[PDB]
RNA sequence: GGGGGGAACCUGGGGAACUGAAACAUCUCAGUACCCAGAGGAGAGGAAAGAGAAAUCGACUCCCUGAGUAGCGGCGAGCGA
RNA sequence: UGGUGUUGGCUCUUGGUCGCGCCUGCGUAGGAUAGGUGGGAGCCUGUGAACCCCCGCCUCCGGGUGGGGGGGAGGCGCCGG
RNA sequence: GGGCCUGACUGCGAGGCCUGCAAGCCGAGCAGGGGCGAAAGCCGGGCCUAGUGAACCGGUGGUCCCGUGUGGAAGGGCCAU
RNA sequence: GCCCGGAUAGCUCAGUCGGUAGAGCAGGGGAUUGAAAAUCCCCGUGUCCUUGGUUCGAUUCCGAGUCCGGGCACCA
């Protein structure tokens, strides 16, 4: 099945690409996410002359993925919970962390996009990438304490 | 299993034969049919739950005809579907084919 | 009959046709049998081979 | 590990490039370096396996514009064979009594065509055969008109017979001559196995077609060009 | 606009067994009985991606014939264009 | 219960496929390790030598193998055998 | 018991016996081509009467008969089995 | 019926990715001996199952086949 890359794909290729995948892949993954397109030769005829316009607003992604960039490197989020001596009696995902820029620094990111393989339960500093553009991995110092 | 909501395809009514022997293509005597009794073979219909218009509406269609439906939905891109119930929405989307 | 009694054809020799069928006790004839038959086909006594049945 | 002489003929080949029947015949005599006329040799690979033994593409063409190259033959005849093999190019003649001629230690021909009366050639034969030089009418070299063979012996004839790795083997001529003569040099064995294919057989017939010459590079050809 | 009813008559989905095979399982009974849905005074079918041997015909439906023929068949019973 | 659809992504490893790049081939004889099938009387190194050392492979123990360094214009070849 | 030989034949078959049928049995003679024999002659298995099984289905070889528009082929038919 | 294993000396087996048929065996061709023993020996010997080919030669390598031992499958 062949698909239209709206991004760049670390196993797929680039943005404007027209790959082939299997179905699950892209039918249950890309598309929904809007990650790509269906390969349709409407889609084909209106590629040209927009891969332009897709590669306009991805570089919008550069553009503010880097005023956020520099503007969120330098701060460290302090996460007020509950927990104990050596164990957080919650959790913290990366929704909560989103929370914690918006109410408390105000500062708005996307939590989806932010990297959680973990969700953590121990006190201390914890740096993590977030990527919002590809190729632009930003490390983050979030605090959390009790 | 019910029909397909796209192409309708219906549980059909099968036979099930059983036979034995060896083929007379291969030297064998001829495949002496055991016994035949009815079956239904049945549609592989599975659930195909799209986002139209903020809605989740769940298909059970066929599954060589689940791409069918993603053409349905690109075709509901030219609709007004707003703020139509799933109820609306898949009748319109029916109203597509 | 016998599994040591078994049958045999006799092709002939030259039109390759198997003429006619007999049997033996391989047992104690280990050897293919060999006999001029008259072959129709030929149309003439002709010496047969003994082809397996 | 190779030849400024020859490393300086794979400057300028290109290893996986596709070439045709006319472009790589310009670069058989242009990287035609050795120190005397070269043979311009058409090394194909044929898709048939010499292990079935009905696989066998043994034959022989006389490739137009000659060979460039030298075929002696040893002519044996008799019987009003003798004068009419010594004349039409043969040199070797003979005719029957020059097996004895054959000590061995006497290889001053490049072929060896006898009569189909012969006979008393074939068991002595042992040595004679273990060169490939046997006569055999399997590839020209045997009949009547043994003196007609032997004349377009002459005209640059090549033999092709396939061997244990699937491969045939008949340059087409020396490296004196051109792509536009070698052109007819060159198709003259492709076509010529393409009417000799024994028939039953999986895949393409020619599995790739090389074109080398007498010290030179390998030269990845296109055939059927 | 629909609902529901309508003797038989029609499709469309489902669909027996008894019985015959002098047992019986393939098969036949029979796509019948019956059930369900749908209509309509009819229904269906209907304008060749047909027929099939003539370069032949020319949508469809039904009657006779083809023909118990070609055929199918534990090559049986039978069925049967 | 195995294939398959539904049903995807990463990677760890294994069995094929084809690329390629390489090495690999030994009665006697023949210097030596001769895989065939074609041309070959010529080849090579200042697009650095026979030589010596080092390194690994094969090694049939005769040897070859490929890579480095001194070396680096000295080796062979059909014909000899 | 010895000699040679394979008639333990091909195509057939007057006639008969036996018999519900089907089966079963005897066979002159004729032709092809042979065996033995001088020939006369005999030889179509065995001194005889048991040593066996219809049809269907299918296999194997010959056949070249049919081959679904045509040529092939698939597939069958027929012969032997 | 298909697929699996073997066929080599009078036997069992080895058996170059073809240059060699051999290990033992049975003996014996010999010599001792009136006979016969221990004995000497080279070993004797063999299509490496048959049919054709690869080959600069083919037990090998290849196609076909035969027989045998085995399994699987049908059985009118
Ligand atoms: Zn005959």
């Amino acid at each position: 099945m062949k698909v239209i890359l709206l991004e760049p794909l670390e196993n797929l290729g680039d943005v404007g690409q027209v790959v082939d995948v299997k179905p699950g892949y892209a039918r249950n993954y890309l598309l929904p996410r809007g990650l790509a397109v269906l390969a349709t030769e409407s889609n084909l005829k209106a590629l040209e002359a927009r891969i332009r316009a897709q590669a306009k607003r991805l570089a919008e992604r550069k553009a503010e993925a880097e005023r956020l960039k520099e503007i969120l490197e330098n701060l460290t989020l302090t996460i007020p919970v509950r927990a104990g001596e050596t164990k957080i009696y919650g959790s913290v995902t990366a929704k909560d962390i989103a929370e914690a820029l918006s109410r408390q620094h105000g500062v708005t990111i996307d939590p989806k996009r932010l990297a959680l393989e973990k969700p953590i339960k121990e006190l201390g500093e914890y740096v993590l990438t977030y990527k919002p553009h590809p190729e632009v991995p930003i490390q983050l110092k979030v605090s959390v304490v009790a | 299993s019910k029909v397909c909501e796209i192409s309708g395809k219906r549980p059909i009514v099968a036979n099930s034969i059983q036979r034995r022997g060896k083929a007379k293509r291969e030297g064998g005597v001829g495949k002496k049919t055991t016994g035949i009794s009815k079956r239904r073979q049945y549609p592989n219909l599975q659930k195909v739950r799209v986002r139209v218009a903020g809605q989740e509406i769940t298909f059970r269609v066929a599954a060589s005809h689940i791409p069918k439906v993603y053409e349905l939905v690109e075709r509901a891109k030219g609709l007004k579907l707003e703020g139509l119930s799933p109820k609306e929405i898949k009748k319109e989307l029916l109203k597509l084919l | 009959a016998s599994e040591v009694r078994i049958k045999l054809l006799l092709e002939c020799t030259e039109c390759k046709r198997r003429n006619y069928a007999t049997e033996k006790n391989k047992r104690n004839t280990p050897n293919k049998l060999e006999l001029r038959k008259y072959c129709p086909w030929c149309r003439k006594h002709t010496v047969h081979r003994e082809v397996k049945i | 590990k190779h030849g400024k002489r020859y490393r300086a003929l794979l400057e300028k080949v290109d290893p996986n490039k596709v070439y045709t029947i006319d472009e790589a015949a310009r670069l058989v005599k242009e990287l035609a370096t050795a120190k005397f006329d070269e043979t311009v040799e058409v090394h194909a690979k044929l898709g048939i396996d010499p292990r079935r033994s009905d696989q066998n593409v043994r034959g022989t063409v006389s490739l137009p514009h000659g060979l460039g190259k030298q075929v002696r033959v040893l002519a044996i005849a008799k019987g009003e064979k003798i004068k009419e093999a010594e004349e039409a190019g043969a040199d070797y003649v003979g005719g029957e009594e020059i097996i004895q001629k054959i000590l061995d230690g006497w290889m001053d021909f490049d072929a060896v065509v006898a009569t189909p009366d012969v006979g008393a050639v074939g068991s002595k034969g042992r040595i004679l055969g273990p060169r490939g030089l046997l006569p055999n009418p399997k590839a020209g070299t045997v009949g009547f008109n043994i003196g007609e063979i032997i004349r377009e012996i002459k005209a640059g004839r090549i033999e092709f017979r396939n061997d244990k790795t699937g491969a045939i083997h008949a340059p087409v001529g020396k490296a004196s001559f051109p792509p536009e003569k070698l052109a007819d040099n060159i198709r003259a064995f492709i076509r010529a196995l393409e009417a000799h294919k024994p028939e039953g057989a999986k895949g393409t017939f020619l599995r790739s077609v090389y074109v080398t010459t007498t010290m030179g590079p390998s030269v990845r050809i296109n055939p059927h060009s």
